[PDB]
């Protein structure tokens, strides 16, 4: 229950989402094992219109978008940080706020190298 | 949180790429396993978002203008009509328990237009353009729009021609132009449908006797009224001769609130006909402040913010690009007039309340109905 | 197994949110929660967006919980109408409630249907004698048409709908829905131990010889019962007009309470509020509700509605909205009332589409004018009586306040159902008799 | 430009923050240690403010369900929301933090009813004030029952003696009725009402014991000294062997005040349906529409008139239809109502004034005119 401290404090609920990720990734050594892979999804919502979808569609239910993107990161050799943070942005169609979670996340790493 | 490193993320910066090659050939058969429970995508066909209290939130529909007609697959008609940056706030003409979330709505290319015509003349029709008198479709008559803009200062001519209506306490103290707009306003019952329907019998009177260029067509707008009134009211127009002139938009109340709204805008493009095309046109408004009353659940439940008596604050407007259409026009576009004769119900001899005081500013004369008056045994009850 | 099966979503007061992941309902389509207290239908009033509907409860929602399984039922509100209705009372869904067996449905009809058109529509300005003096003198009431009864909380708009039963219903040939909206449960009780004694309600095997069907929604029941109750008053009268051909008495005791239902049932369905605290939807729920009420050409509806007006203002708009549905509006006054006189009918604010010379003849129509001449110059001397004395009057004043202060005592009648607490009895005036005397 | 469509995020669940929170610390390999957020039957508090607390999780919890914060001020389950429970506080709420562990209870909001309240005093909830310990011979049944229909009712026969003779020969008030005592302030509204009870007392020692009656007082809003002073009245005329007094006074939170007249009508009801006789009086229930009208405003809810909710009429005919006369095969009691409705100015036609008078089945206008000119009692 005992999280480090950000570097600095920012807004709301998109800005606070990345702050608690950047404290659960401090916690877990991890910031930079998750930048790239926030950098790597805001490419894969560049490439797939179908992945892309998922996030501004309103039309595609909450089940479907949730195994979709449990489905699809089977452990991908990737953060489980990163796996437990989708799921649960996708479970309220809140994937739109991935790229401000990482506009956040630069603000809060380019203040942990002061 | 700014642009422009949100717009920074657009160029490339993944410097790593061991989930880009993993689910890229990962995602496609995953969405083929959900392929049944998707819906097919919408760009300019449109989705119903959520429909409720006869009001459409409908997505895609790219290319609506405001104000259009769109037609849902259930067949039941619409109108687009504030035009939101993820959807479109489509108000239903008729009941919406046909629409159901996901229904596919279809734009049908035409802002919203009624039949005019002489094909009119005779017919009982609802306040789209339908007939609903049970004598078949409409024939000989053309489509127009609701949304004519009144004529100009260099379209109109004074007003000099009377339009008698028989009832001499009005063609004696308060006298009518034959393109006037004269608001016939009072309490409950107190004899503001019988001035506008003697003044319509009295065009009928008049209609056989002068030389088929004073005569006057009536168009009557029943907003808001039940349907036995109506009825009612066919059966003196069809018994004394009337409705071989008169045309009847009806909306009653159990039609929905864009019916109601949209009704005097109908009759007034239905009386438009006869202005535009050199004869003479009577249009009465009856319950005027009926389809404020529409108007105002029609926007409440657009979540536009309301105002005085949860009012729109464009109510004004409603009224005032209604009733500037009844003018007399030049020699040059015909000579015709069209004289309006709105209703408005007031509350307790209220005349200070905001429909009433908005259209009394609105309208050129007025016609008092005191229920004092009325029971004293001076009938019409003319203040 | 899953599919046609949503879940609870939340639950704010009588208004349930239901997800259904497979298929959503209908608007206005019925659903039942599995494992309540009670039976609890919901009705599905909105669209909501994400697999969402928004229901309002026909009972109580105490006790749900945010996963219970939502059975779509396919269809709306059906209830059991039919000759086999006569004799009992149901509640809003149709189970009846009077401990006397299932309902023998002639055939189960949706509480919501549209409104005959216009070609059904019939015309015919029939006068119905009821008795009271005030009524067949000023606002005669239509054979086939629609009766409001407008009062304020304690003027006897309870005790003239009774009287109305008394004179109306017995020398009627057809069948008598009363529709209980919103009114006391005491009352439904007194009117069922009345109907049962007085013979037009028979019990066990002589119930088909029963010429009424209540159906009571009273006050203690939920707002969503409130607000469809009289839907189903008005489903089992309009078989009885479409199918039965029959004419049909419909008394609703309180047509006020199914607008303050949807009145508070539309706090928590999210929408703006109108004009002083009422839905933004008032003129259109009661048009779609009493434009059902039609005299057609297959059937008569003699529609008698009490109306309540909230705080004695005839200018709020649930009564005000009512007015233009009904054809003969009798008015009851708090003041006249305080005056003692009973039944307290504002002369001077009741009206009826049959006081016309040429439906109700001239002589009749003369008399009721000359009346309403009379009190309408009282009233206006109403204010120099008060402030200076009858004594300042001109003589041909005096002679008009005496008159009107007689014809405003012969105006009140003592009624046949108040003479248990009255101890007068009551007095059935034929229409000529009025005329004679006024 | 295929990034344009997610410039700005737009979604529902204001509290995003909770459920991503609720996934993201058991991804941290320490914390899946039994470091769980309880959400079945637990919930924390979100806000807390103005007498509503807004609580995260409790994903079993009913609706209209007592619900218990870990300071001890209980609550109410009112609005289940998708995202959170809307929980109304039944006391002060300066003891509730963001963060508190709210447990529910299992159980409708409920009140102890029997044998053992009499003689009791009690606030809105059912815990008694009088310093007299625990209620013994007790059980508890809810506070929110359904009134008895149309079957389970007979007519009114038996007379309920007020020992006024302005009301025992002019209003006579038979067992099962609702009587509405309405008047300007001081006015004598009452000592109508505990005239009633006193002579309940004294009519009950020479009955049957199937046809004695027991009272029960709310007091909704008033003076907590004026509840001592009566308390002391019932004690030194005897009467408080039969009734029972429900206190939700002035200082406690409107929730009570709301609730107090369905907790005492609750304690009735188990006199009413045992076969035997109840007499409930809500003392200025004026007073808890007004408390209902600060939960309605402090709940956001769109006000009607006089600033009331919409559902003001409901909250009074909830409550006054419980008072009927049962049938035989229902055992045959009855419970009569005195609800208060204080006026001003002596306007009757006011907005709480003419609801319950078209709710109740008679009036009893204490005129303020009369009780100025020595008529006391003054029934107008
Ligand atoms: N000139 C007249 N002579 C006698 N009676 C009249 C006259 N004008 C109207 N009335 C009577 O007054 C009553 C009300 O008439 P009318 O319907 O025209 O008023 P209204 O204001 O339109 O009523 P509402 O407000 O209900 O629509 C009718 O019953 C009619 O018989
Ligand atoms: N019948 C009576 N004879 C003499 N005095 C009386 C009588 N009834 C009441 N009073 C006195 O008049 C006052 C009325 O107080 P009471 O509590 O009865 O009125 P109330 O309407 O409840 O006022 P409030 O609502 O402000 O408490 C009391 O002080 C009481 O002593
Ligand atoms: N015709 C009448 N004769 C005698 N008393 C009446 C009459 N009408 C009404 N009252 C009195 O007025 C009150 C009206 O009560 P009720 O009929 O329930 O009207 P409402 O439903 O408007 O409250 C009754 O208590 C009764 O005493
Ligand atoms: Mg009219
Ligand atoms: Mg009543
Ligand atoms: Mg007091």
């Amino acid at each position: 229950l005992k999280l480090p401290t950000a570097p600095l404090q920012l807004s709301g609920t998109s800005a606070q989402i990345a702050t608690l990720l950047w404290q659960v990734a401090a916690k877990e050594n991890q910031l930079d094992k998750v930048q790239d892979e926030l950098y790597q999804f805001i490419e894969l919502f560049k490439q797939h219109s179908e992945l892309r979808r998922l996030a501004t569609d309103p039309f595609v239910p909450t089940l479907v978008r949730t195994k979709i993107i449990s489905s699809v990161l089977k452990d991908s050799g990737a953060s489980e940080i990163t796996k437990k943070l989708f799921e649960a942005l996708a479970d309220e169609g809140a994937l739109s706020a991935l790229l401000e979670v990482t506009v956040n996340y630069e603000e809060l790493m380019l203040a942990h190298k002061k | 949180a700014d642009a422009k490193a949100l717009d920074e993320l657009r160029k490339p910066k993944f410097s790593s790429k061991y989930l880009i090659q993993h689910v890229s050939q990962k995602l496609i058969p995953a969405v083929k396993e959900w392929e049944k429970s998707y819906q097919p995508p919408v760009i300019h066909l449109g989705r119903v978002l959520s429909v409720g209290d006869g009001i459409a939130r409908v997505y895609g529909l790219k290319s609506v203008q405001a104000g259009e007609l769109v037609c849902f697959d259930s067949g039941v008609k619409g109108m687009a009509l504030n035009l939101q940056a993820d959807h479109v706030g489509v108000v239903v003409f008729g009941n919406d328990s046909v629409i159901h979330q996901g229904d596919l709505v279809y734009r049908t290319g035409q802002i919203v237009n009624v039949p005019i015509g002489p094909g009119t003349l005779g017919r009982v029709t609802d306040g789209l353009g339908q007939p609903i008198d049970g004598k078949g479709p409409l024939t000989n008559v053309r489509s127009s729009l609701v949304e004519v803009k009144a004529p100009g200062i260099i379209a109109r001519q004074s007003v000099r021609e009377p339009l008698f209506t028989g009832v001499k306490a009005v063609d004696a103290l308060v006298p009518i132009g034959r393109g006037q707009r004269e608001l016939i306003i009072g309490d409950r019952q107190t004899g503001k449908t019988a001035v506008a329907i003697d003044a319509i019998i009295h065009q009928k009177n008049c209609n056989e006797q002068v030389p088929k260029a004073q005569r006057v067509y009536c168009v009557y707008v029943a907003v808001g009224q039940k349907r036995s009134t109506v009825a009612q009211l066919v059966k003196l127009f069809t018994q004394t001769g009337a409705m071989r002139y008169t045309i009847m938009v009806s909306a009653t109340a159990s039609d929905a609130a864009p019916l109601q709204f949209l009704a005097p805008y109908s009759g007034c493009a239905m009386a438009e006909y006869f202005r535009d095309t050199g004869k003479h046109g009577l249009i009465i408004y009856d319950d005027l402040s009926k389809q404020s009353v529409a108007y105002r659940q029609m926007s409440l439940l657009l979540r536009r913010p309301p105002g005085r008596e949860a009012f729109p604050g464009d109510v004004f407007y409603l009224h005032s690009r209604l009733l500037e259409r009844a003018a007399k026009l030049s020699k040059e576009l015909g000579g015709g007039s069209l004289t309006a004769f709105p209703v408005i119900e007031t509350q307790a001899g209220d005349v200070s309340a905001y429909i009433a005081t908005n259209v009394i500013s609105i309208t050129d004369g007025q016609i008092f109905l005191e229920t004092e008056l009325f029971y004293k045994g001076i009938r019409p009850a003319l203040n | 197994p899953a599919i046609d099966a949503g879940y609870v979503s939340q639950v704010i007061g009588p208004v349930v949110d239901v997800r259904f992941d497979g298929e959503l309902p209908s608007i206005l389509s019925s659903l039942e929660v599995e494992g309540h207290s009670v039976r609890l239908v919901l009705e599905v009033a909105q669209h909501m967006g994400d697999n969402t509907v928004r229901c309002i409860a026909m009972d109580s929602t105490d006790g749900l919980v945010r996963g219970q399984k939502v059975v779509d039922t396919g269809s709306p509100i059906k209830v059991p109408v039919g000759r086999g209705t006569l004799g009992r009372i149901m509640n809003v869904i149709g189970e009846p409630v009077d401990e006397q067996g299932p309902i023998d449905a002639a055939d189960i009809w949706s509480i919501h249907r549209e409104a005959p058109e216009f070609t059904e529509q019939s015309t015919e300005q029939e006068i119905l004698v009821t008795g009271i003096k005030v009524v067949d003198l000023l606002a005669p009431y239509q054979r086939g048409g629609k009766i409001g009864l407008f009062g304020g909380a304690g003027v006897g708009k309870t005790v003239l709908i009774m009287e109305l039963i008394n004179n109306v219903a017995k020398a009627h040939g057809g069948f008598s829905v009363f529709a209980g909206v919103g009114e006391r449960t005491r009352e439904g009780n007194d009117l069922y131990r009345e109907m049962i004694e007085s013979g037009v309600i028979k019990l066990g095997a002589e119930r088909g010889n029963s010429k009424c069907t209540l159906v009571y929604g009273q006050m203690n029941e939920p707002p969503g019962a409130r607000a469809r109750v009289a839907l189903t008053g008005l489903t089992v009268a309009e078989y009885f007009r479409d199918i039965e051909g029959q004419d049909v008495l419909l008394f609703v005791d309180n047509i006020f309470r199914f607008t303050q239902a949807n009145s508070e049932v539309s706090a928590l369905l999210g929408r703006i509020p109108s004009a002083v605290g009422y839905q933004p939807t008032l003129a259109t729920d009661l048009g779609g509700l009493q434009e059902r009420i039609t005299t057609t050409t297959k059937g008569s509806i003699t529609s008698v509605q009490a109306v309540y007006v909230p705080a004695d203002d005839l200018t709020d708009p649930a009564p005000a909205t009512t007015f233009a549905h009904l054809d003969a509006t009798t008015v009851l006054s708090r003041s006249i009332a305080e005056l003692g006189i009973y039944p307290a009918v504002d002369p001077l604010d009741s009206t009826s589409r049959m006081l016309n010379p040429n439906v109700i003849g001239a002589e009749h129509y003369n008399v009721a004018r000359g009346v309403q001449k009379v009190l309408q110059d009282y009233k206006n001397l109403q204010d120099i009586i008060a402030i200076l004395g009858m004594d300042e009057l001109s003589e041909e004043d005096k002679l008009t306040v005496a008159r009107a202060r007689k014809i405003q005592r012969f105006l009140s009648q003592p009624f046949q159902v108040a003479e248990v607490f009255t101890g007068t009895p009551g007095k059935y005036v034929d229409l000529a008799d009025t005329i004679s005397g006024f």
